[PDB]
RNA sequence: AGUAGAAACAAGGCC
RNA sequence: GGCCUGCU
């Protein structure tokens, strides 16, 4: 309901109405990326030179009311000065650590689910067993492999369509799924997300990461199974080698 | 004893210890001023490798132009830009014969791409020169300004959203009797006549190149306007499609695939040869590559590629070389003066070089101005007979691959033959023969053919040695590629995005170098320790136990004291480092999940926190409060372009509201050609309708929302 | 014919039809009949939708005009003429809420009481064929289909016309009137015979006007128009043009191979001129240290307090006087600057608390030494035009300078093993896998063999100096700070120490570009008398400040102590790449690891232990009068680390150019030494390119000297 | 492991020029 | 003076 | 003196 109230308030003014009316839906990407600040040519130099200043971080306006002006000692955590081309206000890393040590708590019980690939990776590593290390020449041939341990056998476009249907049912558009496997996986995902409180964008990104298959050109010699290629840096060397059995 | 590191090569073969001879630990040379001293030199040299060409005078831009194609054959080894059209077409025809159906399939794929691409694709680019402010603006800003001017001046076919429609608008613009723009200085309307706008659309902006390794003299790099961007995009798409189908083209692939291709070629050539045949690998390099690829040859190639294709596709592909053949190279910032006696300095714009007296300059810049003056027109110099920098690397690589193919022993008609791998500006050619004079003849034939096609081999940076040892764009090969670790050294430091991003990026870089560049276990561990040390010293996030005194130490110590399981804090919050050679592929926050306190765990990854930026080398990242974004320089405020910030604020407000209405706008770019207000109102009406039909919305709320939408529509229609 | 479409229909219908045509990409100027057809279809669907409002139950009032109510409850929800995106969004939303089957193609309207779609079309061809095409197009059709031809013929599926017959009559009258107007105009036959090609869309990109006039001027010289050139290329067929032009071309254009032999290479031609001088930002070989045992690590402690405590250990201070003037400066200014720094240290010491940073007073001495008000005032060219001496900024080749003997000695001292521990790295994750244990052993070896090198002392000095300068110049951009140099190490017995080389006084540091200069007068202690290598201390202003009493193998010796004052400058990029100086360790250690692994591959067992302890197989490093002297793997590691550190310290364009152009020749020589029969097209050009880089940089000259020595020893 | 450079000359120099003793310690 | 090397910094814009 | 900028 409040969406239309905000739209009315926004269009009430002249410039906002003009931008709202003239611009079409297609130009939304251009308008979103419209910015005067150019990209950093040397990010490292700018970062090293920026942390020396006070307030090298920008945070939403809510910092004004969510974090005090100064901590116990009296070091400013945020400044009312606004950013260059946004309403975001300027804060110092003291603000980030103050949030970490005093900020509002929350139940992160759903975090392992959203980032299920990384925690599955840790699970495999924790239960893995090592063996003796062998010094012997390795014939490091270069070939294409799969880096995604649990790729769901879908193309990038097909995976994007599945994500959009699962997380954005109305925005799917003209596309209609064809393969029965796609329908089965879609139902499997939909059943387990019948009630999830995290934002739709995060769910979509997670499904995209854990469904799309990735391939990279690597100098592998022995293995090529996605579980083994994950730890390629630990079981393959110029002269040494090791036996590794991922947990599974 | 006088220690002498270079004496180590008496025992270690040069390839193995080649990392020693890469001084990639010190600051790279940086241009200290104006790139207008190198741009004039580039223009003069480009006109000096083609002076025998046929002069003329463009009848639309009204500037002199040079046409070296089909010029007199070169008589000395010096660089020559006199490409022969017949020879270029022979190379392309033989390339097609050796690879049947390459051009047809490439044209089909590119036809699909061009019919499908959207205007938004021009935003994914680097700095571009926007013709409405005569400055360098990000790609998105330049595109937005261009579209605004087009809509204002009557051009509106780009509203369809496809890129080809915007190209139609661009072409129809050049015929417009008189464009007008409304740039600020309260704003003024500046009207550009046909010729002025045409010269401004073809102009190229030139800035000096910074952070260049392996050269003593600075170069100049140019960035094209916004009208020529789309055509270049389509031509590059076609060239990439063609190169991906060529076994001898290394450009469109990554480093490891280059290694694979080069190893395959060497195995095919050296091994298949019998005992009696010799082999010789030329690790050459072409000189003045850009100053000789005449765009007219690119037009000839584009016309030969697109034979038997729809006329519209042929035209939209050919428009790019036609625009590049008439390009004007904007000089640059312009020189700067001083007065030792009077103790003052002045800056002269590059525009007034055509009118300024020559009593101020040196004995070299005076000659450069005297020689470049005839080409200047309204502060820009005609640069027809060459390229400025790349922008066609794929097509140039296609030409190189064609010339390499032209010696398959089917076109050589002689015992000697050659092949190899071509990457734009760099080649490795592998000759075979039954006797040494055969190799000599093969090398002469290759050199002469390349000279005919308009590409010159550099004779001061090429050597020929028995096959085996050789080099190729810094991938040294000694009976198997040897990994030089000094090229990837600059990547190890903290990248500088933010805390979590930096940790992920550093650990990922260490892992990748362990995989590819053969970084040993002990060296990987020392790199990890040094990276953690640098990261702590840059983010002030020391371990907490230490008595370090910094602007951030007080509450890092406080948090350390507060926590129970001190072995779970993120390295960004003063926790211990838990990585090793076996954990490099696991993101940090996912690594310490078991060791984290419930309170700290909840506070850390809290969606409500105001620092996460909702996301933005593939570094594996996890959303966390340490994903904040750095500020911007805020240097615009002093200038006269203050009003742009209000435009940014309003655009962000509108796009955030739209995001609120359409959930998928953030994920997938929103398509459609209905104005934003109409889309928002239609979505609101349908949402209310469906909710009332079966949902929570009742009659009162339905009536209120419908009347609000009605008044919104009324306000729109005004 | 645009008048007909613009007049016979309502303004809104024509407007939305224009929007649709623009969406699909067509141009109304050419495909006018398609525009009229779209407008007619839209009007048909709108008349179908309008005048229908459902209520509480399944019935409608079907008012005639202007009869709204609070219970709107629209009977129809138009789908046509909404844009593809919005149309599909609404279709998916209604299908989801109802749960029906989404039609494959876009319908026209929707039925809420019955919950099904409706498709309406306008046809000029035979009605039955169009209707059956519609029916078969709609797979498993659950949606009603309706067809309205101009002549009046009507059809549908099951004849379930769920609409008021008055609406049907109204639409029939509208179509009949439109037919009358078309017949009066005379485009009706064209519309009837033009429906076949309306569905297909052909791209009509073209070149005309200025673009064509530019294209006609962008062809090979002998062609006149683009069309003629395309006709020529299309008819092109290969007929031996390349082989025909090769013979025609001159025979002077060749690529003669000149064999490279043991006698071909010659020593590089080092420049000639006055000997070069020191250019690093801090003394390397002549660096005294006033130390004091202190149980602190890395950054613990306030640098000013540490510096003053170190200063309060040496009691031999005398009255400073100059012993090697600057030859270009105002040396009394340097003497007064040192006096002021010492007085300021006394001042801060007398104070209760030690400030984190101290800002020096803006006196004339610091003002001159730090170059304040030196920059000429910026002015526009309009008035500064007739100035007699107005010129271009002096941009000339750097002054040539020759190679001195001091750089070799500095590189020698920068490879020896000290008796301290200059680098103390933090802990790493506990090792589990056997690779981790082997790596830990090898890393212990490396960090022992590299922590004691003096090149690591230089690394730490540079890192600290650059970090301090960057942080101070980013905060106090308008005051002269005072940044003492500090470095901490563990003695041979493990006792911690803190060191004080000298002091830095940052100047005004308003840095904007990443090449600007912040001048900092650098004051350093030392024990070496400048009157031994005067050509090396060209830019310093050595003073004699004290007289130490050190203990040696003989006991008290009492040498004098000196202060090497100088001005200097560093940019925002040099400071960054000096802060990032710790990658030298990575470079050298990666090389050593590669060598050790390469050897250990042949012998199926780890070789690091005997490499570092047994003093096993050695590499040729260095050059003594007796010949080339071998060195153990430890010395190779230290030498490579020192080379990397000096590359970082003496970085410059000359080094980059020489490194590349000499790697080329080194590879050629290596190919010769492998009996690969090398060959060069133009060796003289390569030598000239190499010799162009050696101008005045001491490090580049030293590297060229090493290369000459290597060429002498190699190939022989 | 304690590094030991054959050219050590641990007794050759009477005093380290850079890191002396001066102080009574 | 100093950094630096084919041109710049050694503060700049406005009221 | 005051404001504003430290890649514009």
């Amino acid at each position: 309901m409040e969406r239309i109230k905000e739209l009315r308030d926004l269009m009430s003014q002249s410039r906002t109405r003009e931008i709202l009316t003239k611009t079409t839906v297609d130009h939304m990407a251009i308008i979103k990326k419209y910015t005067s600040g150019r990209q950093e040519k040397n990010p490292a130099l700018r970062m090293k030179w920026m942390m020396a200043m006070k307030y090298p971080i920008t945070a939403d306006k809510r910092i004004m009311e969510m974090i005090p002006e100064r901590n116990e000692q009296g070091q400013t955590l945020w400044s009312k000065t606004n950013d260059a081309g946004s309403d975001r206000v300027m804060v110092s890393p003291l603000a980030v650590t103050w949030w970490n040590r005093n900020g509002p708590t929350t139940s992160a019980v759903h975090y392992p689910k959203i980032y299920k690939t990384y925690f599955e990776k840790v699970e495999r590593l924790k239960h893995g067993t090592f063996g003796p290390v062998h010094f012997r020449n390795q014939v490091k041939i270069r070939r294409r492999v799969d880096i995604n341990p649990g790729h769901a056998d879908l193309s990038a476009k097909e995976a994007q369509d599945v994500i959009m249907e699962v997380v954005f049912p109305n925005e799917v558009g003209a596309r209609i799924l064809t393969s029965e496997s796609q329908l089965t996986i879609t139902k499997e995902k939909k059943e387990e997300l019948q009630d999830c409180k995290i934002s739709p964008l995060m769910v979509a990104y997670m499904l995209e990461r854990e469904l799309v298959r990735k391939t990279r050109f690597l100098p592998v010699a022995g293995g090529t199974s996605s579980v083994y290629i994950e730890v390629l840096h630990l079981t393959q060397g110029t002269c040494w080698e090791q036996m590794y059995t991922p947990g599974g | 004893m006088d220690v002498n590191p270079t004496l180590l090569f008496l025992k270690v073969p040069a390839q193995n210890a080649i990392s020693t001879t890469f001084p990639y630990t010190g600051d790279p040379p940086y241009s200290h001023g104006t790139g207008t001293g190198y741009t004039m030199d580039t223009v003069n040299r480009t006109h000096q490798y083609s002076e025998k060409g046929r002069w003329t005078t463009n009848t639309e831009t009204g500037a002199p132009q040079l046409n070296p194609i089909d010029g007199p054959l070169p008589e000395d080894n010096e660089p020559s830009g006199y490409a022969q059209t017949d020879c270029v077409l022979e190379a392309m025809a033989f390339l097609e014969e050796s690879h049947p159906g390459i051009f047809e399939n490439s044209c089909l794929e590119t036809m699909e791409v061009v019919q499908q691409t959207r205007v938004d694709k021009l935003t994914q680019g680097r700095q571009t020169y926007d013709w409405t402010l005569n400055r360098n603006q990000p790609a998105a800003t330049a595109l937005a300004n261009t579209i605004e001017v087009f809509r204002s001046n009557g051009l509106t076919a780009n509203e369809s959203g496809r890129l080809i429609d915007f190209l139609k608008d661009v072409m129809e613009s050049m015929d417009k009797e008189e464009m007008e723009i409304t740039t600020h200085f309260g704003k003024k309307k500046q009207r550009l006549n046909k010729r002025s706008y045409l010269i401004r659309a073809l102009t190229l902006n030139t800035m000096t190149k910074d952070a260049e390794r392996g050269k003593l003299k600075r170069r100049a790099i140019a960035t094209p306007g916004m009208q020529i961007r789309g055509f270049v995009y389509f031509v590059e798409t076609l060239a990439r499609s063609i190169c991906e189908k060529l076994e001898q083209s290394g450009l469109p692939v990554g480093g490891n695939e280059k290694k694979a291709k080069l190893a395959n070629v060497v195995r095919k050539m050296m091994t298949n040869s019998q005992d009696t045949e010799l082999s010789f690998t030329i690790t050459g390099d072409n000189t003045k590559w850009n100053e000789n690829q005449n765009p007219r040859m690119f037009l000839a190639m584009i016309t030969y590629i697109t034979r038997n294709q729809p006329e519209w596709f042929r035209n939209v592909l050919s428009i790019a070389p036609i625009m590049f053949s008439n390009k004007m190279a904007r000089l640059g910032k312009g020189y700067m003066f001083e007065s030792k006696s009077m103790k003052l300095r002045t800056q002269i714009p590059a525009e007034m070089l055509a009118s300024i007296d020559l009593k101020y300059f040196n004995d070299s810049t005076r000659k450069k101005i005297e020689k470049i003056r005839p080409l200047l027109i309204d502060g820009t110099a005609s640069l027809s007979p060459g390229m400025m920098m790349g922008m066609f690397n794929m097509l140039s690589t296609v030409l190189g691959v064609s010339i390499l193919n032209l010696g398959q022993k089917r076109y050589t008609k002689t015992t000697y033959w050659w092949d190899g791998l071509q990457s734009s500006d760099d080649f490795a050619l592998i000759v075979n023969a039954p006797n040494h004079e055969g190799i000599q003849a093969g090398v002469d034939r290759f050199y002469r053919t390349c000279k005919l096609l308009g590409i010159n081999m550099s004779k001061k940076k090429s050597y020929i040695n028995r096959t085996g040892t050789f080099e190729f764009t810094s991938f040294f090969y000694r009976y198997g590629f040897v990994a030089n670790f000094s090229m990837e050294l600059p990547s190890f430091g903290v990248s500088g995005i933010n805390e979590s991003a930096d940790m992920s990026i550093g650990v990922t870089v260490i892992k990748n170098n362990m995989i590819n560049n053969d970084l040993g276990p002990a060296t990987a561990q020392m790199a990890l320790q040094l990276f953690i040390k640098d990261y702590r010293y840059t983010y002030r996030c020391h371990r907490g136990d230490t008595q370090i005194q910094t602007r951030r130490s007080f509450e890092i110590k406080k948090l350390w004291e507060q926590t129970r399981s001190k072995a779970g804090l993120l390295v960004s919050d003063g926790g211990p480092n838990l990585y090793n050679i076996r954990n490099l592929h696991i993101p940090e926050v996912c690594l310490k999940w078991e060791l984290m306190d419930e309170d700290y765990q909840g506070r850390l990854c809290n969606p409500l926190n105001p620092f996460v930026s909702h996301k933005e080398m593939e570094y594996d990242a996890v959303a966390t409060t340490h994903s904040w974004i750095p500020k911007r320089n805020r240097s615009i405020l002093n200038t006269s372009q203050r009003g742009i910030l209000e435009d940014e604020q309003m655009y962000q407000k509108c796009c955030n509201l739209f995001e609120k209405f359409f959930p998928s706008s953030s994920y997938r770019r929103p398509v459609g050609i209905s104005s934003m207000v109409e889309a928002m109102v239609s979505r609101a009406r349908i949402d209310a309708r469906i909710d009332f039909e079966s949902g929570r919305i009742k009659k009162e709320e339905f009536a209120e929302i419908m009347k609000i939408c009605s008044t919104i529509e009324e306000l729109r229609r005004q | 014919m645009e008048d007909f479409v613009r007049q016979c229909f309502n303004p809104m219908i024509v407007e939305l039809a224009e929007k649709a045509m623009k969406e699909y990409g067509e141009d109304l100027k050419i495909e006018t009949n398609k525009f009229a057809a779209i407008c007619t279809h839209l009007e048909v669907c709108f008349m179908y939708s309008d005048f229908h409002f459902i209520n509480e139950r399944g019935e409608s009032i079907i008012v005639e005009s202007g009869d709204p109510n609070a219970l709107l409850k629209h009977r129809f929800e138009i789908i046509e003429g909404r844009d593809r995106t919005m149309a599909w969004t609404v279709v998916n939303s209604i299908c989801n809420t109802t749960g029906a089957e989404k039609p494959k193609f876009l319908p026209a309207l929707y039925d809420y009481k019955e919950n099904r779609f409706i498709e309406i079309g306008v046809t000029r061809r035979e009605v039955h064929i169009y209707y059956l095409e519609k029916a078969n197009k709609i797979k498993s059709e659950k949606t009603h289909i309706h067809i309205f031809s101009f002549t009046g013929e009507e059809m549908a599926t099951k004849a379930d016309y769920t609409l008021d017959e008055e609406s049907r009559a109204r639409i029939k009258t509208r179509l009949f009137t439109i037919r009358q107007e078309m017949a009066s105009r005379g485009l009706w036959d064209s519309f009837r015979q033009s429906e076949r090609g309306e569905e297909t869309i052909e791209e009509r990109f073209e070149i005309t006007g200025t673009m064509r006039r530019l294209a006609d001027q962008s062809l090979p010289p002998n062609f006149s128009s683009l069309e003629n050139f395309r006709a020529y290329v299309d008819g092109f067929e290969p007929n031996g043009y390349i082989e025909g032009k090769l013979s025609q071309m001159s025979k002077e254009v060749n690529a003669r191979i000149e064999p490279f032999l043991k006698t071909t290479p010659r020593p590089l031609r080092l420049p000639d001129g006055p000997p070069c001088s020191q250019r690093s930002k801090f003394l390397l070989m002549d660096a005294l240290k006033l130390s004091i045992e202190d149980p602190s690590h890395e950054g613990e402690g306030i640098p000013l307090y540490d510096a003053i405590k170190c200063m309060r250990t040496f009691f031999g201070w005398k009255e400073p006087n100059v012993v090697k003037p600057h030859e270009k400066g105002i040396n009394p200014n340097y003497l007064l600057a040192w006096k002021q720094v010492l007085a300021e240290l006394q001042d801060i010491e007398n104070e209760e608390k030690i400030p984190k940073t101290k800002n020096m007073k803006k006196t004339s001495q610091l003002k001159w030494a730090l170059g304040e008000n030196m920059a000429p005032e910026k002015v526009d060219f309009d008035d500064c035009k007739d100035v007699s001496d107005l010129k271009q900024y002096d941009s000339d080749e750097p002054e040539l300078r020759s190679l001195a003997s001091w750089i070799q000695s500095e590189f020698n001292k920068a490879c020896e093993l000290t008796d301290s521990s200059w680098i103390e790295l933090d802990e790493i994750g506990e090792d589990v896998a056997p690779i981790e244990h082997i790596a830990s052993m090898r890393r212990n070896y490396f960090t022992a063999e590299v922590s004691h090198c003096r090149a690591t002392e230089y690394i730490m000095k540079g890192v600290y100096i650059n970090t301090a300068l960057l942080n101070a110049s980013c905060a106090a951009m308008d005051d002269f700070q005072l940044i003492p140099m500090i470095s901490k190490c563990r003695t041979k017995e493990g006792r911690r120490k803190t060191n004080l080389y000298g002091f830095i006084i940052k100047g005004r540091s308003h840095l904007r570009n990443d090449t600007d200069v912040v001048n900092f007068v650098s004051m350093e202690f030392s024990l070496t008398d400048p009157r031994l290598e005067p050509h090396k201390w060209e830019k310093y202003c050595v003073l004699e400040i004290g007289d130490m009493l050190l203990r040696s193998a003989i006991g008290q010796v009492s040498r004098p102590m000196f202060l090497y004052v100088r001005t200097n400058g560093t940019s925002k990029i040099k400071m960054k790449w000096g802060m990032e100086m710790r990658r030298c360790l990575l470079q050298s250690l990666q090389q050593i690891e590669s060598m050790i692994e390469a050897e250990s591959s042949v012998k199926e067992k780890d070789m690091t232990k005997e490499f570092f302890e047994n003093k096993s197989e050695t590499w040729p490093i260095g050059e003594s009068p007796k010949g080339v002297e071998e060195g153990s793997i430890g010395k190779v590691c230290r030498t490579l680390l020192a080379k990397s550190v000096f590359n970082s310290l003496y970085a410059s364009p000359q080094l980059e150019g020489f490194s590349a152009e000499s790697r080329k020749l080194l590879l050629i020589v290596q190919a010769l030494r492998d009996n690969l029969e090398p060959g060069t097209f133009d060796l003289g050009g390569l030598y000239e390119a190499i010799e162009e880089c050696l101008i005045n940089d001491p490090w580049v000259l030293l590297n060229a000297s090493w290369f000459n020595s290597f060429l002498t020893h190699a190939l022989r | 492991y304690s590094p030991t450079s054959p050219s050590y000359s641990p007794t050759s120099p009477s005093y380290s020029p850079t890191s002396p003793s001066y102080s009574p310690t």
